[PDB]
């Protein structure tokens, strides 16, 4: 995503404009669903993937992903410091 | 925090077995790993001195 | 950790998302309301790290050294919960926060509005604020170990006197995986000289100075030995053969900062 | 060498005018009102 | 009479709880003595189980730093006592122990009363000192595990002061690599000298070693996981076989027919050229064949475009 | 694609790594010099 | 109860000499065979779930070995199906068969 | 009868045909045997790894067992033979195709039954037994050869087990000459089967005819003894690695047993010990045979399988290198390596049966961690619980 | 609730010689996971036997210079283009490849002459271009060790040229470790990442470094067949002055240094 937020700013003219363009439509996206933008998909990154896939490219929804390794659903990933 | 006596202050930041430490030719592991580059910019060379004669205390059995 | 991230302890990662833990517990129907919620995060349900989890994935949160030092005093960070009682900062920034490890304690603020978080992940992130804009300058400069470690690599083979014992008076490598390959079968040393074939164009940073000795031999076939490396022309054809004299210790610096530009860019494939 | 352990683990907020300062330096104008909110 | 041999060169007793033992093998071939001596190092400080107690179970105190009349010793400094103490078991679970006793006198860990699966190793250990005739009775907890005990609050039992057992068994080893001076074949000579508290001699730690390091690399010698046909719910079966018999009674008596991906080319009467051209191409499964296409058949070496058409008629009287 | 970099094969020190990312960035933009500061730091640190 | 009943050679004659009116299934069994404890466990459960239907018996063949040769049990573990009307032919089944053809063996086809 | 040259297509390693029958889990015989073990190490473990009252040693398990310890070691090796078509044999034949081995060989009937061969139990005189019907893997013709197989197969491999019906003789010897006139070389894993080891002379008529026949032949230590008459001096079950028990037999003894087209004879002690002998080389490997053994796999057939497959996996690869003693040594250990293997795989595949004080095929077994799980000794009345103040009966000190 | 098992999660073919794919270990009790990854390493990188060429002799070649007529490559690239030949064999010692080819063409991999038990796994590779037509011999030396030996005799010099050849089959190997916790369940995940020259797959490099491993510590558990008073001084003890002052030279002072060392004896053994 970092690649990609660059990426949209190329096109960009103004970078103040663009944060609240990207703002103003993550607000609309969770005025119309709500139950959508809570947990794994987040409303601004659904923006920016969205953005992306305007353009052409491909990306995943909102830059989700999950871990298909995970054993149980009791068991979260620890992170090694 | 953990510190010598020769203004060596330090934060714990990480906790390994003893199977990953680095060890002697003797086959100990060390307990903890200091950053050497504190001496230089510190000018504090008390601690060198005082670890190896550490050292030799121990196998000595001296104090 | 990444350059755009921190990690957070259960207990603070907890008290920062107590609203939003809320909500995924309500909207996932897990807690029937606020009441039932927060006496379930006191319970501390393994379903609320889960909640908590998700909830900071994709949440930028600031951080921020009370004796502030400079623009970077205050930064955002993508934060991931990690395990301890203490909260995992990135090498790099801590130089940024001039993060002493004798002691130092920041203040993290987790933005709330949806503008807020907006602009904490576009404008405050690690990776757009790289130039000091005192000069122009990088900030996150390789700096301590970090600096030692790399001179190590590059500092190369030892050069005259200090490489034989007396007066004259080295493997081949076809490419740099055999080289890398070579140094982990401990084959050859970190600084060990070694000839690497070089298929690029003349590519290495070398004095500009005329070749040492030119071995020229009668069928038109000339070798032109530089103080850095060899080139084997010839005047029958154009072959243009190039071996690099260098060790494993640059060839796995380029190596890492090669790997490191074609890793990002496969990963952000536009070409698909 | 001899090492000691320490007290601060054992014996132990407000944003300064800096910060704003710093925030104003990103232009992160919603985030500033937010710390003031 | 092996070319390649091991022995014990030295063997001491120290103490009752130090037993230390050097060991030998050679000749080891370049390169294998470092990958040996890693391995069994990180194996002998931290794949050894070992057998402590865990928890102690007193009845009259009312917490673990009190002060007991006629004991010399603080109850902190017992629990101490008994986290020193060296046991040795092959055997694992929690088991009961008990030190029911009188004095005046000293306690030592042969007063212990143990199951026959623990043994004491060093029975002249102190534990407490008894300065008048009380009766003493306290309820221990023994268990065999590795690394150490976590050092977490887990006292909501019955007053069971829980003791920070550490498991490990092996007190330090090391272990040196010294060149055979063939000149022929770089063979080297590895030594392994090991240390440990009495529960096991170095030998024994030597042989458990090596035995863990081999059950840790054997499940790579095993079967892929979801390579036999199972009902997804057991996960370990001891006969591979019968699950994916169970699935064609129940589907004979269904009568729905087996999957493709349960067919193997092998079965379709296929001409010997086309198998093995199949089977290169890492082609083992009627479904995996139907998921190419004739242009990702022709590509392979040995197939040409007179044989995608016999193959497909084949396919079409099946 | 092939990087079109520069093998240095004399030494890297402070001043030399500072200019490699000043060109880095001038060249590849931020969001590359991000990812190769991180390798570059692990690089580092591993052979520290 | 009814489970698997150790019988020798001249236990098993009497048997198939005599009347069966259950069906006898003989178990050729060697304690060194770990397959064949196995098949036990089966038999342990086959002989439950059939009851007093059917009859289970294990013949050590490490003892009847000379039996065994002229049962012609080629190995083990070795499974002997006999009918309860002589009329009608045996069924011989060597390796660790499973339990689901253990019972269409019993109920039909015999 | 032929076909095209097709030897282009023959992919490395070179082809073994397997040839015998498809048993799920049978083994021929057994007979007593002698361990090289650690009896000082078994002493002070007696109460965590289970040991045998008395050690008896299968010499392996069926043909088919083989291939798949084969296919396992990276070898190709496919299997010839009959199974029905049937549950159980489409369980078996799937069995074999997901364990990498190659069943175009295999020739599936549906008039036969697979391990469920008919018998006629007499009872006039002294009760016999005679195969009306032989089951689906001993009804294979000599026209059911997939002689393409045998073409593309460097190695041919069979087992006494498929001489013990006429008519599975007939098609095994037929098989053999093709594969010795299509230059394949023959491989005999003896495996005396049960009713083989009275009798001695019938054995050695029963196999005579096919022991000529056969380049390599892989023998066990008793089996040896049997053919060669020596009676077993040495003694069994007893605590100590006492030479006389592992005996490497001198050349002459092996030379009745010897033929002009024998070029190898490997006795195998099971992975303890495995003797080759040549022309002119002869000699022994030490191994291990300590490692884990539950009831389940006490028989140590899987040993037999990965041993014999271990000395496959070396000799097809450097066929010119047979009578090379160097190379012989390290197959040897080879194959004592992959006889460790897979017994050690077994074990834990099989794990062990319950403990004395929810399965279609019932079948209950524990893991290693469970068989070595003590009971908590919590008994009220235990002498290692604590007991009310009335009964506590406090020990004096000194 | 598990039990120890291994899947193949990530398998790529991204050329002939270059082979991709990665494993999973679950599940992994604390501090295990480490180890296997640790070890795991060490045998794919030099325990696996690897096939390639050794030597070449350039029959029929009395030139002896640098480059030869007829091949635009000179002696040396043609000794760096064999050296990049990716080769497969079971053999045991040392065999003899032959690359004997017509005049104008390219030599390929596909061009060499190979014993048995070796294959060529990418035919395609360039050994040299020929112009004019004139026939070349090469005669290459096959052998197969591991990574990690060293090999000292180089057929002493008779016209044949060695090849360095860098004896890895496994081009690189990556451990990772994921650690997951249920409150008080941690257990560890051990992924492994192995890249081969497609010599053999990452599969089976897997099974040989498994199988490498074991066989190292198998000689452990081999068993063998049976068959059936300082503080007391020389000064103390009345000894002749001969004797003393030799005791004294060697520097022994007390009677341990005596023993230590092997009508002296009948005085000292009454006291
Ligand atoms: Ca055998």
């Amino acid at each position: 995503m970092t690649m990609d937020i660059e990426r949209l700013l190329l096109s960009e003219d103004n970078r103040f404009e663009f944060v609240n363009s990207v703002a103003a439509e993550a607000t609309e996206y969770v005025e119309k669903n709500r139950d959508e933008y809570g947990g794994t998909k987040k409303a601004i990154f659904h923006v920016l993937s969205n953005r992306v896939n305007d353009l052409g490219f491909d990306r995943p929804e909102a830059y989700a992903e999950s871990d298909p390794y995970k054993p149980g659903p009791g068991y979260l990933k620890e992170y090694y410091t | 925090k953990v510190a010598g006596r020769h203004g060596n202050k330090g934060i714990i930041s990480k906790i390994l077995p003893r199977q990953d430490m680095p060890y002697l030719q003797d086959g100990r592991p060390v307990d903890m790993v200091f950053n050497p580059l504190g001496v230089p910019s510190r000018m504090n060379v008390g601690q060198i001195f005082e670890c190896s004669l550490g050292l030799a205390g121990s196998l000595l059995d001296r104090h | 950790l990444s350059l755009h991230r921190c990690g957070l302890p259960r207990e603070i990662a907890i008290e920062l998302f107590q609203t939003f833990v809320i909500r995924g517990l309500i909207r996932q129907h897990l807690a029937s309301n606020i009441g039932v919620a927060k006496s379930q995060i006191r319970e501390k349900k393994p379903i609320v790290w889960e909640i908590l989890q998700e909830v900071m994935q994709g949440h930028p949160v600031l951080l921020n050294r009370a004796p502030t030092l400079h623009r970077l005093g205050i930064q955002s960070f993508q934060p991931i919960l990690v395990e301890g009682r203490t909260i995992c900062l990135h090498p790099l920034v801590c130089k940024g926060f001039n993060a002493d490890f004798d002691g130092d304690q920041m203040a993290v603020h987790v933005p709330l509005s949806l503008e807020a978080q907006a602009e904490a992940r576009l404008l405050m992130f690690s990776h757009m604020n790289l130039l000091s804009p005192a000069i122009g300058d990088p900030i996150s400069v390789p700096t301590q170990d970090m600096l030692i470690g790399l001179y190590v690599l590059t500092s190369g083979t030892r050069r005259g006197i200090c490489a034989n014992r007396y007066n004259p008076c080295e493997p081949f490598f076809c490419n740099s995986y055999d080289a890398i390959g070579a140094y982990r079968q401990k084959r050859i040393n970190l600084d060990s000289p070694l000839w690497l074939r070089w298929q690029l164009d003349q590519r290495v940073i070398a004095s500009k100075e005329v070749p040492i000795e030119v071995h020229y031999e009668s069928f038109g076939n000339y070798h032109e030995i530089y103080a850095h490396y060899l080139i084997v022309r010839s005047v029958k054809k154009e072959t243009l053969y190039i071996y690099i004299r260098t060790t494993v210790g640059h060839i796995s610096f380029y190596r890492e900062i090669e790997e490191a530009i074609q890793g990002f860019s496969q990963a952000c494939s536009y070409d698909t | 060498p001899y090492i000691l352990k320490l007290i601060h683990q054992v014996d132990d907020q407000r944003v300064g005018e800096m910060e704003v300062w710093a925030l104003e330096g990103f232009g992160v104008a919603h985030i500033l009102q937010e710390m003031l909110t | 009479t092996r070319t390649l041999q091991w022995k014990c060169v030295e063997s001491r007793r120290d103490s009752k709880r130090l037993y230390y033992g050097r060991f030998i093998l050679s000749p080891l071939m370049k390169g294998q003595a470092d990958t040996i001596g890693i391995a069994m190092r990180r194996a002998l400080l931290g794949e050894i189980e070992g057998t402590c107690i865990t928890r102690a179970k007193f009845e009259n105190i009312p917490h673990d730093y009190s002060n007991i009349v006629g004991i010399q010793e603080s109850v902190h400094e017992i629990l101490m006592n008994l986290n020193e103490i060296v046991l040795k078991s092959n055997l694992y679970g929690t088991r009961n122990a008990l030190i029911c006793v009188q004095g005046p006198g000293y306690i030592t860990a042969r007063d212990i009363i143990l199951p026959p699966s623990v043994e004491i190793v060093d029975n002249t250990q102190h534990i407490a000192t008894l300065t008048e005739p009380i009766n003493l009775c306290i309820g221990l907890k023994i268990e065999r595990n590795r690394g150490y005990s976590l050092k977490m609050s887990n006292n909501f039992e019955d007053r069971s002061y829980p003791i920070d057992a550490v498991f490990m068994p092996v007190q330090n080893a090391n272990h040196s690599i010294h060149s055979y001076g063939n000149g022929n074949e770089k063979q080297e000579i590895l030594f392994i000298e090991i240390w440990t508290n009495g529960s096991l001699t170095p030998k024994e730690a030597l042989h458990e070693a090596s035995r863990n390091l081999i059950n840790l690399f054997i499940p790579f010698l095993h079967v892929e996981e979801e390579t036999f046909y199972l009902e997804n719910n057991q996960h370990q079966v001891t006969l591979p076989l019968f699950p994916f018999h169970n699935k064609l009674v129940n589907l004979r008596q269904k009568k729905k027919e087996l999957a493709f991906q349960y067919i193997f080319i092998d079965q379709l009467e296929l001409p010997p050229r086309i198998y093995n051209c199949l089977k290169k191409s890492n082609i083992h499964t009627l479904l995996d064949l139907l998921n190419n296409s004739q242009e990702d058949l022709i590509k392979m070496e040995h197939f040409h475009i007179e044989d995608v058409k016999k193959l497909l008629d084949i396919l079409e009287k099946k | 694609e092939r990087a079109n970099l520069v093998f240095h094969n004399k030494v890297i020190d402070g001043t030399a790594i500072k200019r490699l990312i000043s060109r880095l960035i001038d060249h590849f933009g931020m969001a590359y010099t991000s990812h190769i500061l991180d390798q570059v730091k692990t690089l580092g640190f591993q052979q520290a | 109860d009814y489970l698997v009943r150790k019988l020798s050679a001249q236990e098993l004659q009497d048997l198939v000499k005599g009347e069966r009116k259950v069906p006898l299934i003989v178990d050729f069994y060697a304690t060194w065979c770990g397959p064949c404890i196995l098949m036990a466990q089966e038999l342990e459960m086959l002989a439950v779930e059939y009851e007093s239907n059917a009859m289970i018996v294990k013949v050590d063949t490490d003892d009847e070995y000379e039996f065994a040769r002229d049962m012609q049990v080629r190995g083990l573990p070795t499974l002997f199906f006999i009918s309860p009307d002589p009329s009608k032919d045996a069924i011989r089944t060597e390796g660790l068969i499973p339990l689901q053809m253990m019972r269409d063996i019993i109920d039909n086809d015999m | 009868h032929e076909s095209e040259d097709i030897s282009h297509t023959y992919g490395w390693p070179p082809l073994v045909c397997c040839f015998g029958s498809a048993q799920h889990a049978f083994v021929p015989s057994g007979r007593p045997a002698n361990r090289l073990l650690d009896y000082e190490r078994q002493e002070r473990m007696k109460d965590a790894v289970w040991a045998p009252e008395k050690y008896i040693r299968a010499p392996g398990g069926c043909a088919g067992g083989v291939a798949i310890a084969l296919a396992s070691l990276g070898g190709k090796a496919a299997f010839m033979g009959k199974l029905g078509d049937d549950d159980f044999g489409q369980a078996m034949l799937y069995y074999l195709n997901v364990c990498q081995v190659q069943t175009r060989s295999v020739k599936i009937d549906s008039k036969r039954v697979t391990a469920c061969s008919t018998m006629k139990i007499s009872k006039r005189g002294r009760l016999k037994s005679t195969c009306v019907k032989p089951c689906a893997e001993d009804s294979l013709s000599k026209s059911e050869i997939n002689v393409d197989v045998l073409k593309e197969a460097k190695m041919f491999y069979f087992t006494t087990h498929s001489l013990l019906d006429k008519k599975m003789m007939s098609t095994t010897l037929q098989a053999i000459k093709i594969s010795k006139q299509l230059g394949n070389v023959i491989f005999y894993d003896l495996n005396l089967p049960l009713p083989l080891w009275q009798s001695l002379e019938e054995t050695k008529s029963l196999i005579q005819e096919v022991w000529d026949l056969a380049d390599v032949i892989e023998v066990t230590k008793q089996e040896l003894e049997f053919l060669c008459g020596i009676e077993p001096t040495e003694e069994f079950d007893t605590k100590n690695n006492d030479s006389s028990k592992f005996v490497h037999y001198e050349p002459e003894t092996v030379e009745p047993l010897w033929h002009e087209n024998l070029k190898i004879l490997f006795v195998t002690n099971g992975t303890s010990k495995i003797h080759y002998y040549t022309k002119e080389h002869n000699g022994a490997v030490l191994g291990m045979e300590d490692v884990p053994i539950t009831p389940f796999t006490r028989d140590m057939s899987a040993s037999g399988d990965g041993i014999v497959a271990g000395l496959i996996r070396m000799l097809t690869v450097q066929p010119d290198l047979m009578n090379d003693k160097g190379y012989l040594e390290r197959t040897a250990r080879y194959a004592i390596e992959c006889g460790v293997v897979d017994q050690w795989l077994l074990a834990q595949t099989r794990g062990y049966p319950p403990k004395d004080d929810s399965d279609p095929n019932g079948i209950r077994s524990i893991t290693e961690r469970e068989y070595r799980t003590s009971k908590p000794y919590d008994e009220p009345d235990g002498p290692y619980v604590m007991k009310p103040v009335e009964e506590r009966e406090y020990r004096k000190l000194e």
